Parts: C-alpha cells; structure tokens; sequence
RNA sequence: AAGUGUCUAAGGGCGCAUGGUGGAUGCCUUGGCAUCGAGAGCCGAUGAAGGACGUGGGAGGCUGCGAUAUGCCUCGG
RNA sequence: GAAAAGUACCCCGGGAGGGGAGUGAAAGAGUACCUGAAACCGUGUGCCUACAAUCCGUCAGAGCCUCCUUUUCCUCUCCG
RNA sequence: GGGAUGAGCUGUGGGUAGGGGUGAAAGGCCAAUCAAACUCCGUGAUAGCUGGUUCUCCCCGAAAUGCAUUUAGGUGCAGC
RNA sequence: GGGUGGGGGAGUGAGAAUGCAGGCAUGAGUAGCGACAAGGCAAGUGAGAACCUUGCCCGCCGAAAGACCAAGGGUUCCUGGGCCAGGCCAGUCCGCCCAGGGUGAGUCGGGACCUAAGGCGAGGCCGACAGGCGUAGUCGAUGGACAACGGGUUGAUAUUC
RNA sequence: ACACGGGUUCAAUAGGUCAGACCUGGAAGCUCAGUAAUGGGUGUAGGGAACUGGUGCUAACCGGCCGAAAACUU
C-alpha cells in the first residue's frame, strides 16, 4: 500500500493502522465485511498484500503477517485455508461492492469480500 | 461582521433556490421480484443481493 | 377535470426548507417513479414525503377506485407547521432560541395517460 | 478559586429559616408581610 | 453574401387563484375594578390567624375535614 | 358543538397523520377546535426579466395574456 | 511560572453589616457591576437635558433681534 | 347583532419613544454540535441502527476518567412499557415520560451522652420607646466516652436481612 | 465543492501480482565460534510507499440523462 493523502482514517496514522489490522482480521474471519467505502478503499490493497503472504506460505510470511494482525488464530486460518484458496489468482483477492449509505451520517457503505 | 442590512427577498429567494439535491436512478433492473429502479451506483449489490429493498 | 386523489401529512417534525429540498424532486413525476426516487434520495426528508406520496396513491386506489400505474404527482406542498421554540444557553449567560420548525406535506395525485 | 454559592440546609435554616425570623421584630414583620401577600411563607 | 426576426427561465419581480403559520378583529365570560345601601366590626392560652402532615376504593391538585379525618350527633328546612 | 352526537368501519402508515365513510345545519366547527387579520412561508398560473445600474416610484408608452364585447362575418339569425 | 513545615493550605461551625464591616491598604472585598450593597417603601423623586406625542381639510403665518438674568443650549418682558 | 336621524359622553385615531407583549422574517440551512481517549467487526432486535444489546478485536484512565463516604440533590435507584416532547444528530435506548416496586440497625452516623467558638437567655443592669448586654441556665460538633465482626443473599438494601 | 484531464473490457485507469530504479542495511530460521555479551556463514540478504515496464486477477458492471429540424428579405 502506498500511503493515503489527506487525513488518515479513524484519527491519526496509529488509529489507521489499528483500523486496518482490525478490518483485515475480521475479513480473514468472515470473508464478507461491510465498512464505509473509504475504509474499504484503504483496506483493499492492505488485505491483498496480506493474502499475498498467505499464498506464499512460510514462517517468514507468517512472521510478517503477524506483524500486522496480532491474532494467531485468524492468521492460522489465513495460512491454512485463505492462503491456498488463491492457488491461482496472482493479485485480485478482494472485491468491493456498494451498499446503500448508512443512515445517520450518509456514509457510503461498501462490502469488501474475499473473492470467494 | 454582521449583515449591515437585511436581504431583499429577491436575493434571499434567489439563493435559497441554489440549494438543490442531486439525482440518478437506473430503472428496469430485474432482481428477485418485480424490477426495482436502484441507482446506477449500487446496481452490483442490486444484482448480487447486498441491498436492502 | 381528472379523478385526482389527495393526502396530507400534518405536523411532520421536518423543517419545511429541508422538506422542500426533497419535494422539488417529485414535482410532476409518476407516482411510483416518485416513490422509487424517494427511496434512494439521501435527503432524509424522504421518510415523510415518500410515506405520504404512497399514502396518496393508496387513497387513489382504495377510495377513488383508480389504478396505480397511471397516477402522477400533480401537486406537492410543504406548508408551515407550528414552531416549538427551545432554549439553548450559549457563551456568557446569553440564552438563544432554537426553532423546532415542523411542516405539513401535502400531496395531490392525478390520473392522465 | 472558582466558587459561586455553596448550598447548605444548616446555614439556610439558621438564617433564612422561620424559627429565626420570629426571633426578632423585623422578622416577625417579614413573615407577616409574606403571609399578607399569600405566599407559602418562610 | 448582406440585413432583419421573438422564442430560453437556473432563477427572480408583479398580479391573481389555492393553501399553511399565527392569533388580531368581532361577539362573548365560570373574572375583576368602582361605588351605593343594610349589617357586622375583631379573633387567641377554652390555643388564634397562617399553615405542615394526613384523610377518598384508585394519581395528584383545588376544595371539605382532622387519626371519629369530602366526616360524627341533635335540632330544623 | 345546541347536544360529544369527539369521526364506529375499511384504506396508506411502525406512529403521527391523513382518504373514503359516518355524526352534525355547518368538519368552510376535528379535542392542534367560534370568527381567522397582517407579517411570514409555499404550490400554480398571465406578463416581464440572463448587454445590464439607477430611494426601486411616476409619467408617456409598444407588445403579450385577460374578461368584455360593436361589427367584415357565417344567414346554420328558427340556436353564437 | 511563584509557594510548598509555613506570615501555609483547606474542612466544619460560628462572629463582625452599610457612612458601617473587614482590609499585610488596592479605595480592594462585602452573593457575577461597592468613591457607600441589595430590596420594599417616600416614588410616578427630579433634569433648564434627550427622545416620543397618534385623524383631515380651509384661511392666516413667523422667529433665530432688543433688554435683563448664577444668565448665555433656559427664561421674563418687548419686537416679529 | 348594526344601520341612520337629533343629542349626551370618550381609555377616540400611531410610523417612530435603542417604546411594551405576541407572532414572523434577513443572516441561513450558515456557525456550531461542549476537549488531541479511538474506534470498529459479526450477530440481534426493530417499521427504522455509526450511537441500543450480546460478543470478539482495538484503544484511553489507573494517585484517577477506579471504589467509597460527608454535605448537596431528592427518587434520578430497580422491573415493565413508551418513543407524541428533551438528549447539541438519530435512537429500538436513556439519569426522559408513565405505572409499579425499592431504603430493615442495640453496635454504623447523628438524637435518647458531653461540651468549644458562638446563639438564646428566667430573674437582671442599661437604655426614652424600639432595644442592648448579659448571670444562672439550655442549645451548639467541626471534637471527648460509647456495644459487631467474617460471609452469603436480591431486581433494586446491607457492620441493618 | 465544482471544474479539468485519463479510463471503462478492443482496457493498462486505479488496485493487486511479477521483474525492475531506489530507500534501508545485512531478515527469519538453521548452522558454527564464543563462559557469555555478541560475532561470522547461508545471502546485496530481508523489508518496502508513491518512480518504470509487464500481466486481463479485482473495480471500472449486460447503463440513465439531456440533446437538432431554422419566420424570412435585394
């Protein structure tokens, strides 16, 4: 991921790191994850890089994914099922879809999905 | 600073009228049921299903 | 000339300028075309406006004996309602007013093919 | 430091309480006044 | 070729028609103010005036009343 | 409102709110209620307005729409 | 930033009251306006000062000078 | 309920007083939405969910942003419903509205004990009256004796059951 | 904000993926030395953001709109 211009997500860059790692944790948990569209725009490259490591599959890839997602077990699933599931796709692991804007802020919502 | 004078209802109304609202709809979209006119933005989650209504 | 149904929401707690910015989006448009427009309008006064456009089309069907697929919104008003002045206390003991403006949406639908 | 008006039942009563208003003549006068006006007196 | 010729309405103004807001005007009144007339002209240690607390089948307020507590007894109508 | 006869019943609505029904002499009296001013806020409609300053009117004034109409007129005037 | 075992801070309860209190004094504080608090009363104080004074028309129609004045932005008399 | 004719009587006429009250405009859908602690993700309920509930992350305080008492408040406590008002938005929730329930002491803290400063003050001296000051005395804790601890419990009470 | 420019499956427009330019500076693991701190090997490692060029995997989605016809003269 190149950085983002403009104000980083959540609060500052640290909260953006935490947001991204949380969104990727729950993405590699459920596969289908709804956020607001700018969160998904920030997370799509980030998650696709993590899954690149997943389909690499070695202790260095595990140790460089655990440097983002603290959780040992969602990453067990990453380097167990989600990883090999992309035995073919070179790039293009996630997919954004448009949901209707959240009432209360009209925040453009989007559901990001592991391709399958 | 304050309004030095009140606004002639001409100007008042003339830019209460520049307080518009946007639009787009993509009519005739077959989904489960009778064709709903979801907007061109969302029609992928209209097709797939990830849209309320 | 026409068999034109009617409806009116009274004391919808939506301010009439915020309500008319949405009203201006069904000005003379097919009744279900207008409902399908106010479902996606974010303008968040679409709640009352769409509710009473659907109410007026229903009144057409059930009390004027007409068919939905012909109606077209003929008039939409957003008459004033009461205003319920709240008090908001501000900096340095000065106490300012906050109008709770509410509107009356008013729909009249027709039948003209 | 930053202080305005400190509530107390003891000082409120021991000064602006009935049993002290009737402890004098200007206070009996004041209770009389408020009973004339028709208040719920003190 | 040269010349003429309005149409437009994002929106404004004006006038009419149709509404809404608000609550003026009219017309009142379970309310006052001002007098006139006839009284009465003090109450309280036999506990006053004024109240708190309660009292009703059920919430409170006003009113009545006071642990006998919207009441008790006699005389009358 | 004289009287509560305060809108039973269906219809849209999650409710408020309305539509039709019905009460009432009147709903152009709906528990936001006698009559309902003006400011104010809209909807529509005739005119005008995007080369143009002008206490925002006044006078002169073409045109455009208006209802009203005399007739060339149609002699279907035995009906406009 | 100054003080921080002290002429320290703070709690509770209490006392001192308006020409008075208290004041390591500034005319500072005395319940968010203290060279005399606040409230009710005299009271509708009072001002030679400022503002305001509401419907129509018909006729007439000035003055801004003189003199005096604790008077000179008021007034009395005259003049008009 | 008013005409009009002759009369009587006026709180008789407003466009101004930085006039008074009500309503309603312009600014203007503009500022702001109350700290530089940080949120989300899945699920639920629901008409409707960024804010409500369950979870799991993640983050902030931790000489306080935790736990208690004193005053102060005065039911804000808990259960049930509600979402026509408020909550600087929305809310299905709420310290909101409505009903109903809830506060158990010989030992805790006060009065049934004591008193300091100080208040009142029989008689009393002084004052013109008003009143002032006060003796004996009686109040007055912020202080001095004084007898309960460990645990369990509920929707809400605990050295109280 | 709008605008402006590029692109929309005949696509290299963003993203991803690959090979680069660069930035850092010598990964992890395993191994060997060392009492150990730590140091050598695997090995310009490894990590990586914008820059370049590939590559049809993801998103550009079987679209909605608004748009002409002139009254005529020397």
């Amino acid at each position: 991921p190149k950085p983002t211009k403009g104000p980083r997500l959540g609060g500052s860059s640290s909260h953006q790191k935490a947001i991204l790692a949380n969104l990727a944790t729950s993405l590699f948990e459920h596969g289908r994850i709804t956020t607001t569209e700018p969160k998904a725009r920030a997370l799509r490259p980030y998650a696709e890089k993590l899954i690149t490591h997943a389909k690499k599959g070695a202790l260095h890839n595990r140790r460089e994914v655990l440097k983002k997602l603290r959780d040992k077990d969602v990453v067990h699933t990453l380097f167990a099922e989600i990883g090999p599931f992309f035995a073919d796709r070179d790039g293009g692991y996630t997919r954004i879809i448009k949901i209707e804007a959240r009432k209360g802020d009209n925040a453009p919502m989007a559901v990001i999905e592991l391709v399958r | 600073a304050v309004p030095k004078r009140r606004k002639s209802r001409s100007n008042t109304r003339s830019r209460r009228s520049q307080w518009k609202a946007a639009k787009t709809e993509l009519v005739g979209v077959t989904v489960a049921g009778h064709a709903h006119k979801v907007p061109r933005r969302l029609l992928k989650a209209a097709r797939l299903g990830l849209i309320d209504f | 000339e026409y068999p034109s149904a009617v409806a009116k929401a009274r004391f919808v707690r939506v301010s009439p300028r915020k309500a008319r910015r949405v009203i201006d989006l069904v000005r003379g448009r097919s009744v279900s075309d207008a409902l399908d427009i106010l479902r996606w309008a974010p303008q968040a006064a679409s709640g009352p406006v769409a509710k009473v456009i659907a109410s007026a089309a229903a009144n057409a069907q059930n009390n004027g004996g007409l068919d939905p697929a012909t109606l077209v919104v003929a008039t939409v008003y957003a008459d004033q309602g009461p205003t319920a002045k709240r008090i908001r206390p501000r900096a340095q003991g000065r106490a300012f007013r906050i109008r709770r403006r509410t509107s009356h949406i008013t729909v009249v639908v027709e039948s003209r093919p | 430091g930053k202080r305005t008006f400190q509530p107390n039942n003891r000082r409120r009563a021991r000064v602006h309480g009935f049993r002290l208003r009737m402890r004098t003549r200007a206070g009996r006068s004041i209770v009389s006044s408020r009973r004339r006006k028709g208040r719920r007196t003190l």
